[PDB]
RNA sequence: GGCAAAAUGACCCCGUAACUUCGGGAGAAGGGGUGCUCUCCUAUCUUUUGAUUAGGAAAGCGGCACAUACCAGGGGGUAGCGACUGUUUAUUAAAAACACAGGACUCUGCUAAGUGGUAACACGAUGUAUAGAGUCUGACACCUGCCCGGUGCUGGAAAGUC
RNA sequence: UGGAGGACCGAACCCACGUAUGUGGCAAAAUACGGGGAUGACUUGUGGCUAGGGGUGAAAGGCCAACCAAGAUCGGAUAUA
């Protein structure tokens, strides 16, 4: 019997199962997965207190066993669907319009001028760059390589 | 519903990207719509029962919420839990 | 499921008022 | 450079093309009618007494002229750019510039990433990858070829070099 | 029967497209006649916030008290040339 919508200590909980709104300390409060449908899955219980969990991020992390979660995935899935048709819509949510790089004069932004669309070189050019110097396509971290390698080797 | 339920209603106001100090931190937001929050019981209970009361539109997190109405604890109605998919009005468990 | 129990509670004084 | 000026305009009726995302084009284009008088019937109207006001029949009657003054769309055919409504150089440029929903890539497991500060700390957010940030393009349809040698970004091996 | 629209025509309103006027003018940015949107990414009243290498920007090097590729005013300072 395990049934939609209960909680309960992963420690009470088997394997295979489906589960969202998990926390990651023992009792803080539920702040792993809670959007609209989305669902992790248990991989399986060492009794060290750890249970190794697949997030929807694809990646996995171990959650102590005292700590709960809630059966069956998160309501309403078409959200993630539905697709607006207008800029009010935006609007509403509470957006404001985002200008782009190569738009803005070179004062501002480090994709600015050029007489007509341009932004870098075909030798000097980097990299397509957020504003402050730091670049955003490649695999690009910014020395949270440290935390994140720590976190893993954990394993 | 015409209002949300009167324990949970509370009304944090925007911030459109600022601050404790008013500058622009977080670009390209703020000029929606007024919110307010429902204050949703984040953390489960102890070992207790319910039933599904209703199921309600939430602005905040996408997902619906729905009123539980408890039948132990005392509770007598939290604000909810963050909506389970199948069941739409049944019988919960926070602990065994 | 009530939602707002009222009671011989009034509303509106100083919006009647004005438009009188 | 048909700039300006002119002209069309209203209500009712007739009829209305290419195209198409089948919602529209469309007030498409192109025409007719518009006054008052009495009578008849119709409705309607309690503002009582039966007539009055409007509509639509049909016979006159006058004027060059009957939305007579004021008020009030020029239209059609075809390229380019942009999908469009929007926004911008207050005070010489309102556009093909910007945005824009739509798309992809990259980053973040939550003390989230990123941002401001020295720092607490705050935003992120009483949010948790269907989430948030950045980047390029810009509805839709059809689609998106080749090259990682250079610049960057990145994973990694023991060697030496530190 | 219904009454949706970043729907349509059009005053309030805002905005500022064309021509002509004016060019010590009526005015250190207006007027006349025409223009665009006109339930929305709306307009506005009130009061609060963000302050100079900073703010703010649907991005024009725009705006920040009538003159911004770094405000105003004191001071270094009778800067230098």
């Amino acid at each position: 019997n395990s049934m939609i919508g209960s909680s309960m200590p992963l420690g009470m909980m088997r394997i295979g199962t489906i589960i969202h709104n998990i926390e990651m300390n023992p009792g803080q409060g539920a702040k792993m997965v809670r959007a609209a449908g989305t669902n992790a899955k248990i991989l399986k219980e060492p009794a060290k207190g750890k249970c190794l969990i697949k997030l929807p991020s694809g990646d996995t992390k171990w959650i102590n066993a005292k700590c709960r979660a809630t059966i069956g995935t998160v309501s309403n899935p078409s959200h993630g669907t539905k697709k607006l048709y207008k800029a009010g819509q935006s609007r509403w949510l509470g957006i404001r319009p985002k200008v782009r790089g190569v738009a803005m004069n070179p004062c501002d932004h480090p994709h600015g001028g050029g007489e007509g669309k341009s932004k870098s070189s075909g030798s000097r050019g980097r990299t397509s760059v957020s504003p402050w110097g730091k670049p955003c396509k490649g695999g690009y971290k910014s020395a949270s390589v440290k935390k994140k390698k720590k976190r893993l080797a954990e394993a | 519903r015409a209002r949300a339920l009167r324990q949970f209603t509370l009304s944090t106001g925007k911030s459109a990207g600022r601050n404790s100090s008013g500058r622009i931190t977080v670009f390209h937001r703020g000029g929606g719509s007024k919110r307010l929050l429902r204050r949703i019981d984040l953390k489960r209970s102890t070992s207790s029962m319910g039933i599904v009361e209703s199921i309600e539109y939430d602005p905040n997190r996408s997902s619906q919420i729905a009123p539980v109405r408890w039948i132990k604890g005392g509770c007598q109605k939290k604000m909810n839990t963050i909506e389970k998919f199948a069941p739409p009005r049944k019988i919960l468990e926070p602990t065994t | 499921s009530s939602n707002n129990p009222n009671e011989g509670s009034v509303k509106r004084r100083n919006a009647k008022k004005r438009i009188g």
